[PDB]
């Protein structure tokens, strides 16, 4: 079942708008890749030279980017996302080449065997796929054939995954707590390493796949001998879960980080000698060693914050301030939909408050650090408009989702919607038309209209067609629909319930409210538009019941309307009356009175 | 036309409840409640016809209806149903992404669990993984994530009405000892197989209600001879 969504944002989001899940460092180009919870992958220059380390954004994913792996000497990036896909990128030019769709839930982890250019992917669906990288990059629009290889045995959701450099061993970590080991060449099961009492989010193998390091939410790091199939050491240097591991080339020192924010370098042969490298400002999600020199000179660190810190390594914390800092942006952490179902108030991590227009897909004004709830109450308007969208803050930006069940639920008058009133508009229907305004197939004359005639969304707006619960089907920017590739993919992906409105120019159904009308202090059965104003009922009564210049005026002068014993405002619509005043059950009941 | 459920089940619940002395005393000293009152008066002044004097699971329906009755005629004027049966449980939910634990307390008149009875109630129970199409919305992650849900009892009731959907005569919750006083069970075999039965504590021996006949049975004929529609019910009174 297909939903339409779109993201309200600027054309360029230079900075991460949420935390960072994974990191990759290209030593030949001095480039750092960050995989964002904001769904964007970004390339940075790590020269302490440049004042602006930003290089490019890599934009295709629909949800958290959980993992990335640089392959083929920095030529190729492979990404894993909560949108259930694995994507193949040209890492030099920064564009998406292929999308693998074999996963059925969040893809959580990637693994890489450099000597075979072999990668593997794993996620919450308990599947592990193995991919030859040169086979994936060779994919074209004609050579469209792909074949798979997978591992079985995982009884639970996979959170981590590692291969050795030789591609002879692969291990997964999961909420099953057990580590599962296979031969990636044959997919044969090798062993089960038992010992952890919680999830395992961090795994490393030495180069010839004879030892393994696991970091676990039980707070321990464990060293494993694969020849003995057992744990040969347990290190307890953290207070909470270990989420991230790095190791030196000699597989003799382990760098660890996790929820307690502390980062340690521990000697594996002699645990008691360990060094507190730093305490980060937020739980550590991933770390990437600078490997310019043996004793690595620095470590890059990803946290739940949008900023990314490089910490220097020259040996009570070793470091107190990061050595380099890649700046991040604010996340939208709180959201309020106003009663007009048209505007939104936000608060972000900097405690800045903004006011937005969902319909025009844009910001209206920045309000700075005013009180958020006092600001809500200040903009309160007594009006009811049926719910017609949903908002989510998972990327740290505003993402709006439309569903067939209620997308067309909200008819409002053009005047109350703030448009020229020289006339009833359906909000969801106007938006769909703005989102698909550049799609030529929508350029239709109902006996030529392009767009909806009241507003546009910004041309750079991402428009997403996905399945409820997970799978993105197709994503483009609003302005790109006229493309030949885009029009083809739209025809294949746009559900008939959107076509109905955007192509056929068909009106959605109206909504009516049944109500009773009876004297205050003879019960009639009526029905009217949910947007009908109280005045019209007053006129009704004046004309056809208590009926002993303008009629609206005389009606207003003679007839008083009540609901739940409150005198009603002639400008209020039935919808609003029922929502704010009708406090009873069964049909709305209005009482009429001679003034 | 409304269905209260299986006849024998409902009768067995009613019988078990009569041998919850504090519930018995307070109804005797007292709708659905007035009928329950008259029925218990009769018994104190035929078992198969108990429910007739009066399908959602009957016990929970019954206690809550009395709770609502007593809460309402309290409003016009700690209802006694609450002081006898009300306990408090806590539902822990742990996001597996941020590993933050959030807690929510809930009142209960009866308690369902899906290890041992003693190990359950003393530790955690009803462990459940939220995943796939039913992930947890985490307020820390602001998105759907996998979660581990589990239940711990916060406040033990005077009488613990336990739904199991191997039972000990005494329960040690150390700080509180509980004695088994009633059982509602659907026997697989034994001379009472076929339908729901009530087994109750009376003074210092055990009675068994089967259809219309009350019969004494020896202690530990109980766990020597006792597959179900609504599981089985254990009533524990604290000492
Ligand atoms: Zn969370």
């Amino acid at each position: 079942k297909v939903q339409v969504s779109y993201v309200i944002r600027d054309e360029v989001e230079k900075y991460n708008r949420n935390g960072v899940n994974a990191l990759q460092l290209d030593p030949a180009l001095n480039r750092l890749f960050t995989a964002g919870r904001d769904s964007i992958i970004r390339i940075w220059s790590v020269n302490q030279h440049k004042q602006d380390p930003y290089i490019a954004s890599m934009e295709h994913h629909t949800d958290w980017v959980n993992d990335i792996v640089l392959c083929c000497n920095g030529k190729t990036l492979i990404s894993a996302s909560s949108d259930t896909t694995v994507k193949v990128w040209n890492a030099h030019k920064g564009f998406c080449m292929s999308t693998l769709r074999t996963h059925k839930d969040y893809v959580k982890a990637l693994a890489y065997a450099k000597d075979k250019e072999l990668v593997a992917s794993a996620g919450l669906d308990r599947q592990i796929f193995l991919w030859d990288v040169n086979t994936l990059t060779a994919l074209t629009a004609s050579n469209n054939t792909v074949t798979t290889s997978s591992l079985s045995g995982n009884k639970d959701s996979i959170y981590s995954l590692a291969m050795n450099q030789l591609g002879t061993i692969i291990v997964s970590g999961s909420t099953e707590k057990v580590l599962r080991v296979w031969d990636p060449r044959t997919c044969a099961k090798l062993m089960k390493l038992k010992g952890h009492t919680d999830n395992v989010k961090a795994l490393l193998l030495n180069r010839d796949g004879t030892q393994c390091l696991s970091g676990s939410s039980d707070g321990t790091i464990r060293l494993w001998s694969l020849g003995q199939q057992r744990c040969i050491a347990t290190y307890r240097v953290h207070d909470e879960g270990v989420w991230a591991l790095q190791v030196n080339d000699a597989f003799t020192h382990v760098y660890s980080g996790g929820r307690d924010r502390k980062i340690y370098c521990t000697d594996l042969r002699n645990p008691d000698i360990r060094v507190l490298i730093c305490e980060e400002k937020a739980p550590v999600l991933k770390m990437e060693l600078d490997r310019s020199a043996d004793p690595p000179p620095a470590i890059w660190v990803a946290t739940t914050k949008s900023t990314v810190n490089k910490w220097t390594l020259k040996g009570t914390p070793l470091c107190t301030q990061p050595d380099q800092v890649i700046k991040g942006g604010a996340s939208i952490i709180q959201c309020h939909i106003l009663n007009d179902k048209r505007h939104i108030l936000t608060k972000d991590t900097n405690n800045n408050v903004a006011y937005w227009d969902v319909l025009k897909a844009c910001k209206v004004e920045d309000l700075g650090k005013v009180d958020f709830e006092d600001e809500i109450k200040k903009r309160f308007k007594m009006v009811y408009v049926p719910n017609w969208f949903s908002v989510d803050l998972k990327t740290g930006m505003l993402t709006i989702t439309l569903d067939e069940s209620d997308c067309f639920a909200a008819w409002v008058s053009a005047k109350d919607a703030g448009f020229s009133s020289p006339p009833k508009l359906n909000l969801g229907g106007l938006l769909l038309q703005a989102l698909l305004e550049y799609w030529p197939r929508t350029h239709v004359n109902p006996m030529v209209q392009k767009g909806n005639g009241y507003f546009q969304v910004p041309p750079h707006t991402p428009v997403i067609f996905g399945e409820a619960g997970g799978r993105t089907l197709f994503r483009l920017l609003c302005r790109d629909s006229g493309g030949e590739t885009e029009s083809m993919l739209l025809n294949e992906t746009v559900p008939q319930w959107v076509i109905d409105i955007t192509v056929d120019k068909n009106m959605p159904k109206f909504n009516k409210i049944p109500f009773y009308l009876q004297p205050h202090a003879k019960k009639d059965r009526l029905s009217a538009s949910d947007m009908l104003q109280v005045r019209k009922v007053m006129e009704h009564v004046y004309e056809k019941i208590i009926n002993l210049e303008d009629i609206a005026v005389l009606a207003e002068e003679k007839i008083e309307l009540l609901c739940q014993d409150q005198v009603l405002d002639p400008n209020m619509d039935l919808r609003t009356v029922k929502h704010f005043i009708w406090k009873s059950g069964g049909d709305l009941t209005l009482h009429y009175r001679q003034k | 036309l409304v269905n209260f459920g299986n006849t024998c089940y409902c009768n067995s619940v009613l019988q078990a409840l009569y041998f919850c002395r504090p519930f018995r005393e307070k109804v005797l000293a007292y709708s659905l409640l007035t009928c329950l009152a008259d029925l218990f008066h009769s018994i104190a002044t035929p078992p198969k016809k108990f429910i007739t004097r009066l399908a959602h699971e009957f016990l929970n329906y019954l206690l809550n209806t009395i709770a609502d009755i007593l809460q309402e005629e309290r409003k016009q004027e700690p209802t006694w149903v609450h002081e006898i049966f009300q306990g408090t449980l806590t539902n822990e939910t742990r996001c597996l992404t941020c590993e933050t634990i959030s807690s929510k307390d809930e009142d209960f008149l009866d308690l369902s669990v899906d290890t041992s009875i003693t190990h359950c109630l003393r530790g955690f129970s009803n462990t459940e993984t939220l995943c796939s199409e039913y992930k947890y919305y985490c307020e820390e992650c602001r998105s759907k994530q996998e979660a581990h849900k589990r239940m711990k009892v916060k406040k033990l009731p005077m009488i613990l009405a336990l739904h199991l959907k191997v039972f000990p005569l005494e329960l040690r919750l150390f700080d509180r000892m509980y004695d088994l006083v009633a059982v509602v069970v659907h026997c697989g075999s034994g001379p009472n197989r076929g339908h729901y039965i009530a087994i109750v504590k009376s003074h210092d021996f055990w009675l068994l209600f089967d259809d219309d006949i009350v019969e004494k049975i020896d202690a530990q004929a109980i766990e020597e001879f006792y597959n179900s529609e609504s599981g089985y019910i254990l009533f524990y009174q604290s000492r």
